[PDB]
């Protein structure tokens, strides 16, 4: 009884193969339409489907195909993959009495060269300089997610098992580690920052979350490096007096 | 549920003139619901390649219908329209008159 | 390029009027729509317009002038947690597709009651070898510039809202692998407030 | 003169025979060009005046799309009124849709409307401010709060204002040499016997075009509103018009009596007389 | 031409 639904939340594919995206439309909707949304720029209309036909269709190539079924869901199928095809891919949902179109979670596809490109960040926190504390009577906590393949992921921070908002900055978007490749690995950085007195707290216990998208239970994989699964992966600190 | 029975009119497109082309018409208006069947006849037997308007409604929302053919009219030739509907007990046959 | 918008970022001072334009071609466009973006997240529907004039709701209102075909979307009050992608929609009498902008980036930056900047180093909570630059307590007019040398880490700047001591902060991080690197010259392609704090 | 464009849609269910039939017909003034036909081979938008047939395959797309959702909103309304009124599944009901727009002499907005029926009876219209529905019954109150929640008051005028009077500016002069044209009535007047001491004189308007049309009957200047038959205004088959009206008399008294003809054509009302 | 989002009762 509730909200746009799609997944899988994110996919890694390589070049020359297909996909399929699924979408379930609000409670009281019974049309959706699929758009494509590269970084950077707007969404591309590609579909609307209604009462199980494709009412109207976008500007995209014969590789893009859909359907949809009789509870109103949604499939999108993309043959052929290239690496342009590398998109926020979005469903949106609208009903006949309004037609207004409210947007789902969306899947992030990423189509890479070769799998063995994917790598999970590597995390570290920072513990508050005495500088700072002195200086401040507050104390910053910085943490590092290195080294991902591909960049999306999602950082948190927990203080005491609860997660937190106030007091942090998360950079908006990730760093190529280097601009020159094109398959460049990953860097972000997050801050929070609370009171020296909170921090000189030896009971308060401080966790840098992140999670990461990665490799399915679908993929094969050979190296030696653990497979580059859908993971979290932390650091943390506990609080320090003087 | 409203039910309301057909008015009809049977007329020639130009002014009737014995020997000369012509189209014969039958206005079946003011009916409701839409379902209907009319025929032109000529001398009580049914003429072929009859056409009709596409079905439109009035202020009232009740149904008007166009059906014509192309005829040449003669002094003993009868033509008629015959129209039935579910308001109707029988088909409902209307004479074309010249003057009407 | 039907629907035009300027990618931005556009800056807009904390608690001003911030202004968005955007621009379409069709003559048959009737219906438009803003859609605000979180960045990695997916566009939330804030505003639609069906007829021309102003619309208002709460802090947002919309201008559209189907006659010079343009939309605008006025953001009264502007916080912190306005910055986000703006994103303009449009449907036309032909169809049910939004066709839409590129999206016009709003930063609201925020004003930093009493500036000190400074810079510090941290370690890691694993171990002592692995060190970190943090640059705060800058004032919002400081734009910090990418390290020229490659291996060498800067992020951009990032602004916190510790919300109980209605406190706000700017900073940016900066790290390398490099035996030869040190916090005191981190920042040197950054134009340098003058006597920020640098303490070792 | 004035101008209008207007759709006229039915939708009638058939349970056990499959979808309803539905069937949409277009206007410009008196003048069709444009028709759907859900049983038709094609299942597109089709072309019924000359004019039209210059817009290109984007148009007929874009008519094809709105006629098909407009059907399969009918398909949903059949339901949904089944419902409400608590009719079976196996009794066969109609839905009926009229929209559109007036304009002035200078080819302004003049008015929007958008009409509803459920079987014949109204069901729910706009009214002249184009804001505000006005509802038959508790059904129709239902329907109304639902309409001003989603803004389809609001949606619905700018299509009737705009978008509907801009095509209505754009068919008017594609097709300027049929829809501007105002053919007036070829008139004339009939007379017959009936048996001893009366007469029927009849007045005939034939060949005229828009459809609007007053004819009367007065006997030495006074009308005859009670005495006089008409006939509904009839089409020809060729895009003009057929009206009659009869008045019956007494014998050697028919002098007095005087048809008068009103219409857009004509520039001035004309009088007839019976001239044997 | 038509209008397109014609509402469902």
């Amino acid at each position: 009884d509730a909200g746009v639904t799609q997944s899988p939340t994110h996919l890694i594919k390589t070049r020359g193969q297909q996909v399929t995206l699924r979408c379930s439309p609000k409670q009281g909707h019974d049309t959706v339409s699929w758009y494509q949304q590269a970084l950077g720029q707007g969404p591309q209309f590609i579909f609307q489907y209604y009462e199980e036909e494709e009412r109207q269709r976008g500007n995209f190539p014969d590789r893009f195909s859909g359907h949809q079924f009789p509870n109103y869901s949604s499939e999108l199928n993309v043959n052929a993959l290239l690496l342009g095809d590398s998109a926020l891919y979005l469903c949106a949902s609208s009903d006949t009495v309004s037609y207004e179109q409210y947007f789902g979670p969306g899947t992030r596809l990423t189509v890479t060269e070769d799998l063995k490109n994917v790598f999970p960040p590597e995390v570290a926190v920072f513990e508050p300089s005495e500088a700072e504390i002195s200086h401040t009577q507050k104390a910053t906590l910085v943490c590092l997610a290195t080294g991902f393949y591909p960049d999306h992921v999602e950082l948190s921070w927990w203080v005491n098992g609860k997660e937190v908002h106030s007091g942090v900055c998360t950079d908006p978007q990730p760093l190529k580690e280097q601009p020159a490749l094109n398959d460049s690995r990953y860097a972000l950085s997050s801050r929070l920052r609370v009171s020296a007195t909170f921090w000189q707290d030896p009971r308060n216990h401080f966790r840098c979350q992140v999670q990461f998208y990665g490799l399915s239970e679908n993929d094969e994989w050979t190296q030696d490096r653990a497979k580059p699964v859908t993971q979290i992966v932390s650091a943390e600190a506990w609080g320090r007096a003087d | 549920m409203i039910q309301r029975t057909p008015k009809i009119q049977v007329y020639s497109r130009h002014p009737a003139e014995n020997g000369k082309s012509n189209f014969l018409n039958c206005y079946v208006s003011g009916f409701h619901p839409s379902d209907i069947e009319v025929d032109l006849l000529k001398n009580g037997e049914r003429i072929e390649k009859v056409e009709h308007s596409d079905l439109s409604f009035s202020k009232d929302w009740s149904f008007y219908l166009l059906y014509y053919t192309e005829f040449t009219p003669t002094e003993k030739d009868e033509y008629a329209c015959r129209v039935n509907h579910v308001t109707l007990s029988q088909p409902k046959i209307v004479k074309w008159d010249r003057d009407m | 390029k039907e629907v035009e918008q300027n990618s931005g970022p556009l800056s807009v001072p904390e608690g001003a009027i911030a202004s968005l334009n955007c621009t379409y071609s069709d003559r048959g466009s009737q219906s438009f729509f803003w859609y605000r973006q979180y960045s990695g997240k997916s566009p939330e529907l804030i505003m639609f317009i069906y007829s021309n004039g102003d619309k208002e709701d709460g802090r947002f209102t919309a201008q559209l002038n189907k006659a010079s075909q343009y939309i605008s979307l006025l953001i009264r009050d502007s916080k912190l947690s306005d910055s986000a992608t703006y994103l303009c929609a449009v449907r036309t009498n032909s169809g049910y597709a939004l066709n839409f902008g590129k999206g016009t980036s709003l930063l609201v930056t925020p004003h930093i009651q009493k500036p000190d900047p400074a810079v510090y180093q941290l370690r890691d909570s694993k171990s002592s070898d692995k060190s970190v630059c943090l640059f705060t307590d800058f004032d919002s007019q400081t734009n910090v510039s990418q390290s020229k040398d490659s291996d060498v880490y800067i992020t951009d700047k990032c602004v916190l809202d510790m919300r109980s001591m209605d406190f706000k902060s700017n900073s940016a991080v900066a790290w390398s692998n490099k035996s030869d690197f040190a916090c005191a010259n981190a920042f040197n392609n950054s134009i340098i407030p003058e006597d920020t704090f640098f303490p070792s | 003169g004035s101008h209008s464009m207007r759709y006229f849609f039915t939708s009638v269910s058939r349970p056990g025979r499959g979808e309803p039939r539905f069937i949409a017909v277009g206007y410009v003034d008196d003048t069709q060009f444009v028709r759907f036909d859900s049983d038709a081979a094609s299942q597109r938008m089709e072309p019924r005046a000359p004019w039209i047939e210059q817009e290109g395959p984007e148009y007929w797309d874009g008519e094809t799309r709105k006629v098909k959702a407009h059907s399969q909103t009918h398909r949903v309304d059949l339901g949904t009124l089944r419902g409400y009124y608590n009719q079976s599944e196996a009794g066969s009901h109609t839905v009926q849709r009229m929209y559109g727009c007036d304009v002035g002499s200078d080819w302004r907005f003049l008015r929007g409307y958008h009409q509803y029926a459920y079987d014949g009876k109204d069901y729910i219209a706009l009214k002249e401010d184009l804001r505000s529905w006005t509802a038959a019954d508790m059904a129709a109150q239902t329907t109304k709060h639902k309409w001003e929640a989603a803004h389809v008051a609001e949606q619905l005028r700018a299509y009737l204002e705009g978008t509907c009077v801009e095509w209505l500016r754009r068919y008017l002069e594609n097709g300027k040499e049929t829809l501007q044209r105002t053919d007036a009535p070829k008139t004339h007047m009939t007379h017959h016997a009936v048996s001893d001491h009366e007469a029927t004189l009849r007045c005939w308007a034939l060949s005229f075009y828009p459809a609007e049309i007053t004819l009367t009957w007065q006997r030495d200047g006074e009308d005859q509103t009670q005495d006089t038959e008409l006939v509904e205004t009839r089409p020809a088959g060729d895009g003009t018009f057929q009206k009659w009206a009869a008045v019956v008399v007494p014998s050697g008294q028919e002098q007095r009596y005087t048809c008068h003809v009103q219409h857009e054509g004509l520039p001035k009302p004309l009088t007839l007389r019976w001239e044997p | 031409s038509l209008f397109n989002t014609i509402a469902v009762l």
